[PDB]
Formats: structure tokens, sequence, C-alpha cells
């Protein structure tokens, strides 16, 4: 009973050919965690998957020693899988992703961040089956295009989390996301083209959006923010960083929206004062106004406004005293 | 001022205690704080603010070199850069890749232009 939750992460040289002994004596393990591993080879999972027919939560973040044969054994021996979270595991190809979508039609959460061999051929097959999908996450995986965002919104109608940061998706494949009526959060950072029209007609249709992570998208303008502000009923997290918005999105998102708690206008070359002093004065709800690297913001301004508005928490370069406020537990430095 | 603050987290990092973010560069793990990197680079702010809590890991891409990222973390803390002609090109490559705004280029590499001409 104390087993079944292996969690052997950060055990670099203490995880040798021992998973067989942790499997023979303790069966029916439903969750494994071998992230940040460096000892076992793929014949250390090709032996445990043959002894654990009831895995549910495989997680292997940042283990570059593994290959496709790990997945081709985890999916070929576990016909009831609910979570595959691999991370920077470059070596994984599309000849192991097909057997993860043609033999495990129970997957509900996947994560393929930074595996620069994952094309849309495997993504189409993982979406053909695996109809019970809820969360998806991809880091800057190139060779993944609009042909994989146009097959993940047709054969997967229960998607709640969508992440396509740094991918090669265009706005023509992003507009095919208004058909997920159950969408909750978006993670569209640093893509080839997000236009301005599609962003408004994703918050005009998906009335369950609580997060919108569009960041490092220079084309996005100010009017888009006020459209989002007026037409977002469940939004609570807006993250506009390095976008081309000029000190009026602040008043818009704080005067025309009833639900908001976190806004991150940050590293924007044009954020003059009166912006943080109007959004704070006008907003009915605001728990975070992270500014950071806004070189047109005065420290007297957001110190005399920090004191005046205890409810809101701010984030500037000067807010390193909060990190050097955890020395109230150890101290012993100077 | 602002200093004497960053100095404290520099002393923490140098002794490997109370560190939040771990950076992976060609295998080697480098420890750093959150706010320092968020103020240093937009490429770090974007990937830091989204996630949320205790232990955050950022793996920089291939073209980043351990001899180019060994500096610029010094620079983020101490506010000075080490410029040895044995290794300047990779430092500038990592600078332009990570898009650090604190360091200019036409005012920085013009020394080589003047020396060559």
């Amino acid at each position: 009973q104390f087993w079944k939750q292996l969690d052997l992460s950060s055990r670099q040289q203490v995880t040798d050919e021992l998973l067989e002994k942790i499997a023979s004596r303790s069966q029916n393990i439903i969750e494994i965690n071998i992230s940040d591993c460096r000892s076992m080879s793929d014949n250390g999972v090709c032996v445990l998957a043959f002894k654990c027919p009831g895995l549910l939560r495989y997680t292997a973040y940042r283990c570059k020693q593994l290959s496709d044969t790990s997945i081709i054994a985890v999916a070929s021996h576990c016909p009831l899988l609910q979570k595959v979270h691999v991370g920077n595991q470059d070596k994984l190809t599309d000849e192991g992703l097909k057997q993860l979508g043609s033999k495990c039609r129970e997957l509900k959460d996947i994560h393929f961040g930074q595996c620069y061999k994952i094309s849309d051929e495997g993504m189409i097959v993982i979406a053909k089956g695996c109809l019970k999908l809820q969360r998806i996450y991809m880091q800057e995986n190139k060779l993944v295009t609009d042909q994989s965002v146009k097959a993940f919104a047709e054969h997967c109608p229960e998607l709640q989390y969508v992440g396509f940061m740094g991918c090669s998706v265009t706005s023509k494949g992003v507009i095919h996301l208004t058909k997920l009526r159950n969408l909750s959060s978006l993670d569209l950072r640093h893509i080839t083209e997000l236009d301005n029209e599609t962003v408004m007609e994703i918050v005009k249709r998906c009335k369950n959006l609580s997060s919108l992570n569009l960041c490092l998208n220079w084309i996005i303008n100010d009017r888009c923010v006020e459209v989002i502000a007026k037409e977002g009923q469940n939004l609570k997290e807006l993250y506009l960083v390095s976008c081309k918005i000029t000190d009026y999105a602040l008043i818009a998102i704080g005067r025309y929206s009833m639900t908001i708690e976190t806004v991150d206008v940050g590293w924007c070359k044009e954020i003059t004062d009166q912006g943080a002093t109007l959004i704070a004065q006008s907003s009915k709800s605001l728990r975070y106004l992270g500014l950071m690297r806004c070189d047109k913001v005065n420290e007297v301004t957001v110190e005399q406004l920090v004191q005046q508005y205890p409810h809101i928490t701010f984030s500037t370069v000067l807010q390193d005293c909060k990190r050097t406020l955890e020395r109230a537990y150890q101290m012993g430095w100077t | 001022h602002s200093t004497n603050v960053l100095l404290s987290l520099n002393d923490q990092r140098k002794k490997d205690v109370l560190c939040d973010v771990t950076i992976f560069v060609e295998g080697q793990r480098f420890r750093a704080h959150r706010s320092v990197l968020a103020a240093c680079s937009s490429y770090f702010h974007s990937r830091i603010v989204g996630q949320a809590d205790g232990e955050l890991n950022i793996t920089l891409p291939e073209e980043v070199t351990v001899k180019g990222f060994e500096p610029l973390i010094q620079f983020a803390y101490t506010a000075k850069l080490i410029l040895s002609k044995e290794n300047v090109d990779e430092v500038c490559k990592c600078v332009e890749f990570l898009s650090v705004h604190n360091i200019e280029e036409s005012c920085f590499q013009f020394l080589k232009f003047k020396f060559l001409d």
C-alpha cells in the first residue's frame, strides 16, 4: 500500500537494475515517476512494463537516455493508460507515437515538450484514436503545423488545456479552435502568426476561458485587449508580455471587465505611468499587476501606490527584496 | 542600493542555497533565482511567469553553449561582463539568441571593427 507511488525522481545513480526487484515483490503499481533519471536504460522500463499491466501515470521528464522502445513497450503492455508525460527526451520519433495512439485509447493527458523529431504524422494518429483527451501540451516542436491543430479539434471534443508554444502553427489553424466548447486555457506563445481577428473570435465563442497566455506576439494590438476585456466572462489570467500595446489596454482591462485577477503587461517598451494607477483605481478585482522591465515606470510611483493598495501585488525589478525576504527563515549570511 | 540586494542572492547562489530555477545547458545544471532572470531576459520572463511554485526547470536549446551561458548569469547578478578574446563570438551568439536588452551590439563589437580597420 505504501508502494504503488514509486516516485523515484532525482535518484540519478540509485536507480540501477532494481525496478525489476521493486516490481516482482510489489505488483499493481499505478503511477511511476522516473524524471531526471540517469542510470537505467530502456531495458529498465521494457521489463517493468511487462510486470505492471495497470500503469496510469507514467512520467519521464528529462531522461535523454531513453528511446522509442520505452514507449513501444509502455503502450504495448499497458492497455489502460491515462497520462504520458515525457519531457526533453530528444531521440523520440514518430515510430513510437503511432503505437501510443493505436493501442491506448484511454489517454487523457499528454506532454511532448522539446522533442524535435515529433512531426504531424504522429499527431494525426494520436488524434485519430485517443478520443478521451483532456489536456495537451507542446513546447517549441517544429514540424508540427496547422494540420495537427486541425485534427485535434475535430476528433477530440473534450479538450480543456491547449498548449502550442513556439510551434509552427498559423492563424488559419488556430481559428479551428472555436469548435471546442469546453476549452479552459490557452498557451499560444511565440507562434508564426496569430493575427488579430481570430483572437477576438475565440473569446467571442469559447465561453469557458479562464486563461489566455498569448505572449511574445508582437502583432497583437491594444483594441484586441479591450475586446477581450469586454467579452471575457470567465477570464481570470491575462498574460500580455512584449506585445504591442500602449498604456490603454491597462484602463480597458480594468474598466470594462468584471472578472480578472492576474495581468502581466511586461517587457512592453511603451507602458507609461498612470496606467498602473488607473487599472488599480478602476478594477473591481485585481490580485496581480506584474510590470517588470517597464523602463518608463517610476519606483516612487509604485512604492507610494504599493503602500496605498495592499490588496494588489506588483512585480518590478525592484521587487527582489521579496526574494531577499525569505532570509527570515535561515538568514545567517550578513 | 538596488545593489547590496542583488549581492545577497549572488552570495546565496554562489553557495548553492535557496535557489528556485535550474537551467540545463548541454547537460550541466545551473542554479539561479526567478526575479533575477525575469529582469534579465524576456526569453526567461515568458517561460517563468506561466508556471507556478517551487521548482522550475528551463532547458535552453542546443545552440546555447556552456562557455556562453557561464557568463550573462554573472552579468545578471554583478552587472559586469567578462570579455576575453579567446571566447567572444559564442557570448555574442548566446546574447542575440536569448535577446538580452542590457547589452548593445553596434556599441559593443565596434571595438573589433576599429582594431581590424
